[PDB]
């Protein structure tokens, strides 16, 4: 089975792991900081997802250094993962256009 | 830190009547408010979580309502077993905080 | 007609369907939750669009579990769709650069 | 001069035009709507830019139907433009990797 | 070592430089503007990162013209950098799919 | 939940005069306010929607204004047929809520 498709898959399992860990680490880092709202697992998960997809509505965000550090990792993972899929879709289109022409 | 105001402090009501304790947050906390019951010498007991969600094992008599800064814990048809102290607690922002408490008195 | 261009097209019709369904499902899931604002179709549609494009201004967002679940689907569809177009633009450029050289 | 690079360029001139028009149209559509904040050209321009790049901080956003319609166009233009550049960078890398191997 | 991978690397070192400079310039531009919040280095850095990744939660944003100008540069750098990586992942997948077939 | 305050409760005015009822929301609701009219024994009738948008079939005499927390429903030139109760209602946040009502009296 083609590499680009393996990577895409990996990227997804990975992203999910990061989202989950991201949620846990965020709450762990944010609790103890007065005024912090990223302090319960369920919403933290919703937070990381909206962060990984880079949407970030602003209803939730870390205020501590480690929380933000966890945010960066999640942002980057989401961006890389989704970009890696786009890349897989390209290799797919490129590889098949070569077919519709012969090679 | 978020301040939870519970007034009146004491509530007097006749048996079977409907009753409501209020809890006001110093700032908007969505529905991240929870209610606890504590009878004379017992430990707190979760009545309502997240402002309106019910807990299992709690008389259908107890309901919650509110959002933002104003929350209400109602008891439709009060009865002797309801004589206790009622507290509210928020989990919207760290640290979790508690209300001053309201004593139900029949 | 080339695959990459069919996919792009599909992706668009699809995204639109998801936006519409997303709008409906969001209101359906959010109504009943005190303080929720994602409760009328028109703005919900504006919400899903700004979510699909990943912009998310924060003026509107779901607060219930199903609403957020609907949000994730919309985010992912928007991201995949737009990424699939980028991929189509690449297959197009790649296929034609091969021409400007012979093959 | 290679197509992918022409497109990229076009995409940029275009995006700029859309940003400018977007700014104008937004103010035009938003004024007259009580409570609207997207009502002066300078910030509107800042608004469209942050919308085209899909960042959208939430400090400014349209509240009227035409304003949001203008927002969608700007979002899509920004997304397509930037995606078209990515696509150009790919055709460039792909075309040159073929060189580092012979063809 | 292949171009696409060199570019990706460069893009990253570059992005980092821009984030750092972006943080400095932002505080420099924002201080002096009543009500501005983008006025201390640490959070400014958190600001630029969330801007470069295009997440932008809205907890922090420039309000002055130079601050916004600095924001645009950061947005564009983040977008270009991450897009350049996606492009590198494509050249990688495309180049290797040609292998899994012979050439 | 959002509270809509309508004061004064009763409004006295001379025929032909201009009149205005106020509606205050406990929090900013944009323009998601709507106005209803209800005469003695009738059902409510939509007058103005979204704070200022007019409905068809409603005398051009009725206008609305406001945004955020302060909304106004005006009647340029009052007349006998206007004697009723006026309510405001918001759709900004769930659940929709109603004002206490203002009685127009000529
Ligand atoms: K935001
Ligand atoms: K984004
Ligand atoms: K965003
Ligand atoms: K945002
Ligand atoms: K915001
Ligand atoms: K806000
Ligand atoms: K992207």
């Amino acid at each position: 089975s083609a590499l680009h498709w393996r990577a895409a898959g990996a990227a997804t399992v990975l992203l999910v792991i990061v989202l989950l860990a991201g949620s846990y680490l965020a709450v762990l880092a944010e609790r103890g900081a007065p005024g912090a709202q990223l302090i319960t697992y369920p919403r933290a998960l919703w937070w990381s997802v909206q962060t990984a997809t880079t949407v970030g509505y602003g209803d939730l965000y870390p205020v501590t250094l480690w929380g933000r550090c966890v945010a960066v990792v999640v942002m980057v993972a989401g961006i890389t993962s989704f970009g890696l899929v786009t890349a897989a879709l390209a290799t797919w289109f490129v590889g098949r256009e070569q077919e519709r022409r012969g090679h | 830190d978020i301040l939870l105001t519970q007034s009146p402090a004491i509530l007097s009501v006749s048996p079977g009547e409907r009753v409501s304790f209020s809890c006001r947050a110093s700032q908007s906390i969505g529905t991240d408010i929870h209610w606890y019951q504590q009878r004379t010498n017992g430990s707190p007991r979760l009545l309502i979580k997240y402002a309106s969600e019910s807990i299992s094992g709690i008389p259908s008599r107890f309901s919650g309502s509110g959002s933002g800064t104003d929350f209400t814990l109602s008891i439709n048809s009060v009865e002797s077993e309801d004589i206790a102290n009622y507290y509210c607690q928020q989990s919207n922002r760290w640290p979790f905080t508690f209300g001053s408490g309201t004593k139900l008195e029949i």
